[PDB]
RNA sequence: GUGCUCGCUUCGGCAGCACAUAUACUAAAAUUGGAACGAUACAGAGAAGAUUAGCAUGGCCCCUGCGCAAGGAUGACACGCAAAUUCGUGAAGCGUU
RNA sequence: CGGCCUCCGAACGGUAAGAGCCUAGCAUGUAGAACUG
């Protein structure tokens, strides 16, 4: 029972996740740090 | 087009009295009179 | 669904059956909600059928999702239930029925897809009454079309392609005419079911005698392929027998019993159907 | 051995069924057992405090 | 046909949509009908876009029926596109149209004040309708997904039903004080009157809440 | 049905080869059942003395709206209020005399 | 050698709410269909 109604806000948007890069603070450097 | 519904404060028209008084955003008018479509329809059915 | 649930009659004859599927095709008049619809080509120039009840609405009472009759016997559900002495509490009103259907699907979700839920197994003692009212061959008149109302007034000008059997229409004065599908499913006053009741009431069964001390039972139509120990093994562990007279000058028998209810069990279950080595014996209480 | 075919859905077809049906919520679960410490009734003094 | 089916499926017998796509009532409508028969920017934006295309098609029908002319057809088309403002009345349903309407005026100015460079007169004999045609076509490029979404939702709500069951409405500007109090007095009822009781009986939470509201009135009155 | 057999073999057919391969909610119907917010009429408007603004909570109530916005008499309904509770009634049960 | 020229309109908020009542529509187009010695 899945309706066909819909929303302006549920349109696709921000569809890639920004992954935390090498310089910012990756879980790797958190693995290291003192 | 034809601008169909005139603005006839129906409380006034039927009972001579509108609770809003001066601010009634409609036309204080007790005049019975054949409308813009009544006559058309009756004549064509005639 | 995986596929429908219907009897052989509704199911078809050709080895290769052709049925088209539509997901969420229409509304089970029982579960009231969307179901899948599989549509099967019944027979040559025979009306294409379609699945007509939710598969859960089916596993509820264990009947045919198209043919509407039980899947083991194949008699009206009122009948089959009563032949198991079965008494279902299925709710009827709108809100009550929706709540019932919802929790029913929840409870059936915990099943393995093999057999109907609930008393449908604890009533599985299919009584010889049901066995005997059960039809034998595929009454395949079901897949013949309607009465081509044109062809009933004359009008069916499409040649032989009248979409419906151009015969004489049944006088709806017959109780076998207007049985509302919902009522037939609810076991609600099915006149065809009352006809099956009258038939299984008039159908021959063994008669009881008057005095308790008539514990001699005459079995008519024996023949000379029978033994006294074979008459025994017919009526021996079904209680205790006291004596037996195998009348070979009249081709009958007479079991004097040691338990009256045991005699009743053996004989009444044996009425015309105690078929050992193929001879139609008649179980009665002797003189 | 049976051939299933999927029947076309018509594109210009509105929804078919009244979805918005309200009923109460179904009965919950088999209640858990209350594995509580021994509970103490309070003095009437405490009660008035 | 589509729009009439919509009305008459909604059971609005007292309204009738005529052939230039004006909606006109055939009675005097009571309140309940005045209200039940209201329509929104989806319905009216289609109505008026259909009216624009019908005016275009019917200028072409006049020409091919043979009444007018090639030149009269071109000038009429130029008119229609420049004057969309006073033929249709779409601006009232998407007031962002006046982007387009100002664009067609500006074109109208450019084309004309270069068109009459010589003896040519400042009168009706100018149909050069490439530009406004472009304009309204881009407007349509944009409006088709919007209207598809709005009309899908209108139809869905028409055939399934409106879901008043799981709405979950935001807290906007008029429910800010009401909501602060829902949650203040919920928090109280969680907070002590059920997690520092030992008033075993029935913890009189309904009365500790009455204190709380009188403590507030007394703070406010000093 | 279309062609070709070096087919009989005449220009009649017969035949063989090839090629060509499974439509369809069968129905012009006949049914069968509910609403039209329309008449009809009855009805007949929150809080505090009067006259009135609203915003919410609850849910087998919805309506208009694209709407998670807004409106529909604050949309309607919510109405006994139970409730313990203050004294005694009693019964059950454990312990003392 | 100088050129500088905003705007523009529709809806809700406004002419109660109701139960009954009665009848078009609008939907359905289905399922089935009988037996013996
Ligand atoms: O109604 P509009 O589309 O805005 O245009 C008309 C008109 O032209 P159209 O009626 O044929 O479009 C005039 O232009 P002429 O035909 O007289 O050349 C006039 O121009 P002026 O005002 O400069 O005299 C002006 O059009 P424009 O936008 O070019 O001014 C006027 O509309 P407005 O006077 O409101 O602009
Ligand atoms: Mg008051
Ligand atoms: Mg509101
Ligand atoms: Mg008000
Ligand atoms: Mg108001
Ligand atoms: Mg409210
Ligand atoms: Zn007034």
């Amino acid at each position: 029972q899945l309706s066909k109604q819909y929303s302006s806000r549920d349109l696709p948007s921000h569809t890639k996740i920004k992954y935390r890069q090498t310089t910012q603070d990756a879980p790797e450097e958190v693995r290291n740090r003192d | 087009r034809w601008d169909y519904q005139p603005d006839i404060c129906k409380d006034y028209k039927e009972t001579g009295f509108c609770g809003f008084g001066d601010s009634c955003k409609f036309l204080h008018d007790r005049s019975d009179y054949k409308h813009g479509w009544q006559i058309e329809r009756e004549l064509d059915e005639g | 669904a995986d596929f429908p649930i219907l009897c052989q009659t509704c199911l078809g004859e050709n080895p290769y059956i052709r049925m088209t599927k539509e997901k969420y095709g229409k509304e089970c008049k029982i579960c009231a909600r969307p179901f899948t619809v599989f549509r099967w080509c019944p027979g040559v120039r025979m009306r294409f059928k379609k699945t007509e009840v939710c598969q859960t609405c089916s596993k509820l009472k264990n009947v045919c999702q198209t043919c509407l009759l039980d899947l083991e016997y194949g008699l009206p559900i009122q009948v089959r239930d009563a032949g198991l002495s079965f008494k279902d509490d299925m709710p009827k009103s709108d809100v009550n029925k929706e709540y019932y259907t919802q929790n029913m699907e929840r409870e059936i979700s915990n099943s393995d897809g093999t057999r109907p839920v609930g008393m449908l197994g604890k009533a599985t003692s299919t009584s010889d009454m049901l066995l005997k009212l059960a039809r034998t061959t595929p009454y395949y008149k079901r897949n013949r079309p309607h009465i081509c109302s044109f062809w009933v007034k004359g009008e069916c000008k499409r040649g032989e392609e009248c979409p419906y059997r151009h015969e004489k229409p049944t006088d709806p004065d017959d109780p076998l005419a207007d049985q509302n599908i919902k009522d037939r499913y609810y076991g609600i006053n099915d006149p065809v079911a009352d006809k099956l009741l009258k038939r299984a009431s008039t159908m021959p069964r063994l008669d009881p005698p008057e005095d308790k001390t008539i514990t001699t039972l005459y079995v008519g139509g024996l023949g000379d392929t029978i033994t006294e120990t074979d008459l025994r093994n017919h009526f021996y562990q079904f209680g205790e027998i006291r004596t037996i007279t195998v009348v070979q000058r009249q081709q009958c028998a007479f079991i004097q019993f040691a338990t009256r209810q045991a005699a009743e069990v053996a004989a009444e279950k044996s009425f015309n159907k105690l078929i050992v080595n193929g001879r139609r014996l008649n179980v009665k209480w002797g003189r | 051995v049976i051939r299933m075919v999927e029947m076309q859905k018509d594109p210009m077809e509105p929804p078919r069924f009244k979805i918005n049906k309200k009923i109460p919520r179904g009965p919950p679960s088999p209640p858990a057992p209350v594995m509580h410490s021994p509970s103490r009734k309070m003095t009437v003094k405490e009660q008035q405090e | 046909n589509m729009l009439n089916l919509l009305i008459h499926r909604k059971n609005l017998n007292y309204l009738h949509l005529d052939y230039n796509f004006n909606l006109k009532p055939v009675k005097t409508l009571t309140t309940k009908e005045r209200k039940k028969s209201r329509f929104g920017n989806a319905f009216h934006l289609c109505r008026e876009v259909l009216r624009l295309t019908k005016l275009v098609v019917d200028s072409h029908v006049q020409y091919r029926l043979g009444n007018v002319d090639a030149f009269q057809l071109a000038d009429g088309l130029q008119y229609i596109f420049a004057h969309v403002g006073q033929l249709t009345g779409m601006y009232r349903y998407k007031y962002k149209l006046m982007r387009q309407i100002r664009m067609c005026k500006d074109l109208k100015h450019l084309i004309y004040y270069r068109f009459n460079t010589g003896p040519v007169g400042k009168g009706p004999g100018c149909g050069f309708w490439a530009a406004g045609w472009r304009v309204w076509l881009f407007f349509m490029r944009g409006i088709t997904p919007l209207l598809e979404r709005w009309l899908g939702n209108l139809l869905a709500r028409q055939f399934e039903g409106r879901h008043s069951k799981g709405v979950a409405k935001t807290v906007t500007k008029q429910r800010v004080e009401s909501h602060f109090d829902l949650e203040l007095r919920a928090a109280v009822m969680h907070d002590i009157l059920d997690m520092m009781p030992e008033g075993i009986k029935q913890n009189k939470a309904r009365t500790i809440l009455q204190h709380l509201s009188e403590a507030w009135r007394c703070w406010k009155a000093n």
